[PDB]
């Protein structure tokens, strides 16, 4: 066996190449798994020699697309090198699932079942899953959209699932207000949402022809690396993550932060006063940045809760750590990683939390245990990315693996893969209707996913370098996009999303010219986050590095 | 004991003055224990100085860690509010006291505001149909002063008739001395203790 | 309580580290400066470890005073149970 | 140099275009300080074994048990999915309508009177 | 086959402080660490038999194991 792994492998490249060109497009998908799965077999039953020789006359007929999971393997020669990858460990126990059309399929099962070629069918068969559409074969330039992850492309079976992707309060997409268990709306909080629709009352409709104005927020000394900002809801707060292990809280209204008075200061005064809040603050303490101490590792996520309390932090010690607004102290350290979290944000609501760190998991916090309460246990790589749905019960977790995944809240489950990115995700961003999903990774691409249908209906491809930065505006008309090229890139989000299968895919249209409505260059400065003031003004923050 | 000047015999002997300043495996079953995993490795039998030695070892093992989760579940046993050298610096607890106490008096006024808007679901000279719930629960508020009136004079009859801290170690404890050393810190038995 | 007495008297004593030095390596790791006194016996502390790893490398030298070398800090720190590495790739 | 040209072409080949000219000196000075540890161990199983010359099968041990301590990895897809599904099985809690500043109990948090010294 | 028995772990205790009580979860929790680490040490222990040849398990496979890898010189 193991030393005929260059004539099995180059026995299928040779009746592929040799098909006619529209079964051969669809046909060339399975190159990648069927040459990891033949390589990494190779080293870990301590085939070293034959497994060089496949690795360097196979290596450079793989898809462009493919080159850094080519040199993590190229490094993996030994079986104890990759008995202690995780990712690669979890590759060769898992099936490719290679969505394949029938009359493709009909093809490769000819030239398969035949005992000539009966060991290439061998592997083929314990290492692919092959998952069946009755259609047209999809073009190369569609089959280029929609691949590229590890263990990719997943089946329409995942697919499938009942999502409740629509708002809270008929719709009929919408889940009931009893599903999760939300928080009660205080009466401060339905204060908040009195003076939040005197703002939606000033908010311009954008569309392709008013472009907004962005007022960027440049971070200019910043000699500690920035690495994470927040915005609360409405633009009062600006929070800044720095790897000196530090979170700075700025205001940009003009009113100073305030802490709120000690506790004899509060046992003097009286309650049940009209003005208590007002009557609580310290004036001594007012000033226009406050710099939170305890992190030991650079700060990765930054998160404001919607009621402008509450802080989120998490950083490269493990540690999810949330900081009051009002005492501007740290009160809860969660330790569930033992890793970096990379990410975490609070719920559109404001109780749960998701962070997600370098463990593979992202978890589902609550502020009230010290323990979490769901463990989103299904990526193979780092989970770079966490958010949640606008109705707060599904929470999507891209990652280090290509792919992105949605989680039911309730029952922990995976209800949607959504594959078809080249790097790792960076950023993703839900809109504001909760139909659709934009994610942005490291390819430069943006995909916007259906979330009912599980399909995305268009690709983004104007940014140059990682996109770290999504969002869409109050009223949905536009998705912003900030990346590490230095650009504000804006994309209509209504022309994106004008039509709403059983083929599991739709023709993408390939219309990223006619979406672009601007770009705009910073000095210098990358784009890292990116927010929608109510009145949909668009802010972004940046660290300037002159470099 | 191979370094004459070692800095974890500084360590141990003075963590031992801080807990004063405040395991013998049965050799039976641990010799069944050897030979199994020696039966992957061809090691078939066992030197008769072997499974009391690692009963030893794992004793010394274990009373490194007990003296380690000794010294930190008696850190948060030291009442700094008895000495007068310590000063108050910043109590959030006190803050969340006078928390509860404003919580209590909002649970108060939105009762006010329902009392207040069942008034007016019928505002007239007489009762109004179905909404004239003043009729029947502002009657039943003043059941409820007159109730009050009980929890005062009970308080006020039987007035008339009258007339060594011992340390507990949490899983905290134990998770504390496992990410700081440099074996368990990355391991799956820290991070399965995490969610017990 | 002689150490309380010692932190006590730290107010009014200068260390060797400045304390916008020492207080920027405890402000990287989450310690934050409530106490300036605090952070002059950290910076006390690591004083004393440095100087004692300088003076017993020192009586390697005398027993081999003037200049500190590579080889005079290996079997300083080997009592310590540090192994200290040569460059040997520059 | 030599050993330092080799590691500019181990981070090429990793795709690594921009990097500081320190972060060859330090990756120079970890695969020294690994070697120097592989080695001291291996003549330490070679006098274990008692033979004069450590050959290869001591270099083999001594990298398996390095390996063994030093180089971890995050947990596996089959334990992250067994606390997975232990977790995700127990149902959400309800929530208290007025409880307050919604925190863990207070052994869980970070708010303690927090004291210090008196100046004196 | 529970080869440390809750109540000796108990006297390990005692022996450092008369008055300390530990959780049922701490207890089971140190019991796990010790089995484990029963197993870890004979598995490299026996590694380094069979790399001395030996079908035999002598201590000082055990003891070399403890002084590389955790530092612990018992005394032999």
């Amino acid at each position: 066996d193991p030393t005929m792994y260059e004539e099995y492998y180059s026995g299928l490249k040779h009746f592929i190449e040799c098909s006619l060109d529209c079964h051969r497009a669809e046909l060339s998908q399975l190159f990648y798994p069927l040459f990891v799965h033949m390589y990494l077999e190779l080293v870990y039953n301590q085939h070293e020699n034959e497994a060089k020789s496949f690795f360097e006359k196979f290596h450079g007929d793989q898809e462009c697309y493919y080159q850094d999971d080519l040199r993590v393997l190229s490094s993996l020669t030994k079986k104890e090198h990759m008995k202690g990858n995780e990712t690669m460990l979890d590759f060769r126990t898992s099936k490719f699932v290679l969505r394949i059309s029938r009359d493709s399929y009909q093809l490769l099962k000819r030239h398969l079942q035949e005992k000539q070629n009966n060991q290439i069918w061998n592997i083929v068969q314990e290492h692919l899953y092959i998952d069946i559409f009755d259609g047209m074969p999809r073009s190369k330039q569609q089959i280029d959209a929609m691949v590229g992850s590890l263990a990719g492309e997943a089946k329409r079976e995942a697919n499938k699932s009942k999502v409740f992707f629509g708002l809270l309060k008929q719709d009929p997409n919408a889940p009931p207000q009893n599903r999760i268990p939300l928080p009660e709306l205080k009466d401060s909080d339905k204060l908040d949402k009195i003076m939040n629709m005197k703002e939606t009352t000033k908010r311009v409709r954008l569309g392709p022809d008013c472009l907004p104005s962005i007022c960027f927020y440049t971070f200019l000394n910043a000699y500690q690396g920035l690495t994470a900002v927040d915005v609360t809801d409405d633009s009062s707060l600006i929070a800044g993550g720095f790897a000196d292990s530090t979170v700075r809280v700025w205001s940009v209204t003009p009113k100073k932060l305030r802490s709120v008075k000690q506790a004899s200061d509060l046992s003097l005064i009286d309650k049940e006063s009209d003005d208590v809040l007002e009557r609580i603050m310290d004036e001594k303490t007012a000033s226009e940045l406050k710099i939170l101490y305890g992190h030991s590792g650079p700060v990765y996520g930054a998160s404001f809760s919607p009621d402008r309390n509450y802080l989120l932090s998490s950083s490269e010690d493990g540690t999810v750590r949330l900081w009051s607004l009002q005492t501007f102290t740290c009160l809860v350290g969660y330790k569930g990683h033992n890793y970096p979290v990379w990410d975490t944000q609070f719920s559109p609501y404001g109780y749960y939390f998701v962070s997600g760190g370098h463990d593979r998991v992202a978890r589902l916090w609550a502020t009230d245990h010290y323990q979490p309460l769901r463990i989103f246990a299904g990526h193979l790589a780092d989970v770079n990315c966490t958010r949640f749905h606008p109705n707060s019960n599904y929470v999507a977790t891209g990652s280090a693996d290509r792919t992105v995944r949605l989680w039911d809240v309730l029952n922990g489950n995976c209800v949607r893969i959504f594959t078809g990115h080249k790097g790792p995700i960076h950023s993703l961003t839900f809109s504001p209707n909760g139909r659709f999903l934009a994610t942005g990774a490291t390819d430069g691409r943006v995909l916007l996913w259906d979330i009912g249908h599980g399909l995305m209906v268009g690709e983004l491809k104007g940014h140059t370098d990682t996109v770290c930065s999504l969002r869409f505006s109050r009223d949905g008309e536009i998705l912003a996009s900030g990346s590490m090229d230095n650009t504000v890139r804006l994309w209509d989000a209504i022309k994106a999303f004008e039509d709403l299968t059983a083929t599991g895919h739709i023709n993408l249209p390939e219309n990223s010219q006619e979406l672009l409505l601007g770009t705009y260059m910073t000095k210098s400065t990358p784009v890292v986050h990116l927010h929608f003031t109510r009145r949909n003004l668009v802010l972004a923050a940046g660290a300037y590095s002159p470099q | 004991v191979a370094s004459m000047a070692g800095v974890n015999l500084s360590e141990e002997s003075a963590r031992i003055l801080a807990t004063n300043s405040e395991t013998f495996l049965l050799q039976a079953p641990l010799q069944r224990r050897i030979l199994e995993i020696g039966k992957k490795h061809g090691i078939t039998e066992l030197h008769p100085d072997v499974v009391s030695y690692v009963s030893h070892a794992t004793q010394q093992r274990l009373q490194n860690l007990v003296e380690k989760i000794s010294e930190t579940a008696q850190q948060k046993n030291f009442s700094y509010k008895d000495d007068d050298r310590y000063e108050q610096a910043s109590d959030v607890r006190a803050q969340l006291k006078f928390f509860e106490q404003l919580d209590q008096i909002e649970k108060q006024r939105k009762d006010e505001q329902e009392r207040e808007i069942l008034m007016r679901a019928a505002k007239s000279r007489s009762r109004q149909e179905d909404p004239e719930q003043l009729r029947l629960k502002q009657k039943a508020k003043e059941m409820q002063q007159q109730e009050l009136a009980q929890m005062r004079q009970r308080d006020a009859n039987l007035t008339a008739l009258a007339a060594q801290r011992i340390t507990r170690v949490n899983l905290r404890d134990l998770i504390f001395c496992l990410e700081n050393e440099r074996e368990t810190s990355h391991s799956l038995l820290l991070y399965k203790a995490f969610l017990k | 309580t002689p150490l309380v007495d010692f932190l006590m008297q730290l107010e009014d004593y200068t260390p060797t580290i400045p304390d916008a030095v020492t207080g920027y390596y405890l402000n990287r790791a989450g310690f934050e400066a409530s106490d300036p006194r605090i952070i002059r016996l950290i910076s006390l502390a690591a004083q004393k470890f440095i100087s004692d790893i300088a003076n017993d490398a020192l009586q390697h030298c005398k027993m081999k005073k003037y200049t500190l070398t590579m080889e005079d800090l290996t079997p300083a720190l080997s009592e310590y149970g540090i192994n200290v590495k040569k460059p040997h790739y520059f | 140099p030599k050993d330092a040209q080799m590691m500019a072409q181990i981070l090429k080949d990793m795709g690594i275009t921009e990097y500081e000219p320190r972060v060859i000196n330090q990756m120079l000075e970890f695969a020294f300080r690994y070697v120097t540890t592989i080695l001291d161990d291996a003549k330490i199983y070679s006098s274990h074994a008692k033979k004069a010359t450590v050959d290869a099968d001591d270099v083999r041990l001594a990298i398996q048990c390095r390996a063994d301590q030093s180089f971890t990895s995050p947990p596996p897809r089959d334990f992250l999915l067994d606390i997975a599904r232990q977790r995700n099985q127990t149902p959400l809690p309800l929530i208290k309508p007025y409880s307050g500043p919604r925190l863990p109990p207070d052994r869980y948090c970070l708010t303690a009177p927090n004291y210090r010294l008196k100046s004196l | 086959n529970q080869v440390l028995t809750k109540k000796k772990l108990q006297d390990l205790v005692r022996e450092v402080d008369p008055n300390e009580q530990l959780d049922e979860d701490v207890e089971e929790m140190l019991l796990q660490i010790a089995d484990d680490f029963i197993e870890s040490v004979v598995t490299a222990a026996c590694q380094l038999a069979r790399h001395r040849k030996s079908s035999t398990l002598e201590v000082k496979d055990v003891q070399l194991h403890l002084e590389r890898q955790w530092n612990m010189w018992i005394p032999g």
